[PDB]
C-alpha cells in the first residue's frame, strides 16, 4: 500500500498495541490503551519509570 | 463465546406448570450467532 | 415480560468493549460500545 499511503514525513496515522499482558485468543479484539508496567509498581498516571 | 463468536440458542414451553423447574426433556435450537470478538468475564440480567 | 436482556463484559464500564441485549415496546436490540454502563441497569414501565 506504499503507492496508497506512504507520506514523505510518515504516515503516523496507523496505530498497533506494541505490548500486551499476554496472548488474545483467535479472532479477539482489545482496544483499551492504558499504560504497561514494566517495573513492579503499581503505576498510575499517564506515564512512570 | 468460542474463537470469537458468541451463540445463544432457546426455547420456551406450552405448560402452565406450580412452582419449580420440571424435569422434562426438551433441547433448545439455536437462535443467533455473533461476531462480537470481547473477552466476557462477567454478566448482568435486565428487568422491568 | 419482565426478563429484557442481559449486559456481558469484563470491566462494564468503557475501559474495553461490552454486549448490550436489550428487548424494548418496538424489537430486540443488539449493540456493542464503550459503554459506561449504570452501576443498576434496568427498564421500567408505568403499569397502567
Ligand atoms: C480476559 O479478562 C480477564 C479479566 O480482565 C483476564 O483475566 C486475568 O488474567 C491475568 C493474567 O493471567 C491474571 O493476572 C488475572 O488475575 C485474571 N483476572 C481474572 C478476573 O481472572 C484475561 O487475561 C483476559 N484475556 C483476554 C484474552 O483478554
Ligand atoms: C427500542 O430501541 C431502539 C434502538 O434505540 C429504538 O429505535 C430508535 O427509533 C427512532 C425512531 O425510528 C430512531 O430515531 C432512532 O435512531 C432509533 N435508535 C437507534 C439506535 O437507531 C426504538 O424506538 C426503541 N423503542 C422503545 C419503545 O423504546
Amino acid at each position: 500500500s506504499n503507492n496508497l499511503d506512504s507520506k514523505v514525513g510518515g504516515n503516523y496515522n496507523y496505530r498497533y498495541r506494541l505490548f500486551r499482558k499476554s496472548n488474545l485468543k483467535p479472532f479477539e479484539r482489545d482496544i483499551s490503551t492504558e499504560i504497561y508496567q514494566a517495573g513492579s509498581t503499581p503505576c498510575n498516571g499517564v506515564q512512570g519509570f | 463465546n468460542i474463537d470469537g463468536y458468541f451463540k445463544i440458542y432457546s426455547k420456551h414451553t406450552p405448560i402452565n406448570l406450580v412452582r419449580d423447574l420440571p424435569h422434562g426433556f426438551s433441547a433448545l435450537e439455536p437462535l443467533v450467532d455473533l461476531p462480537i470478538g470481547i473477552n466476557i468475564t462477567r454478566f448482568q440480567t435486565l428487568l422491568a | 415480560n419482565i426478563i429484557r436482556g442481559w449486559i456481558f463484559g469484563t470491566t462494564l464500564d468503557s475501559k474495553t468493549q461490552s454486549l448490550l441485549i436489550v428487548n424494548n415496546a418496538t424489537n430486540v436490540v443488539i449493540k456493542v460500545c464503550e459503554f459506561q454502563f449504570c452501576n443498576d441497569p434496568f427498564l421500567g414501565v408505568y403499569y397502567h
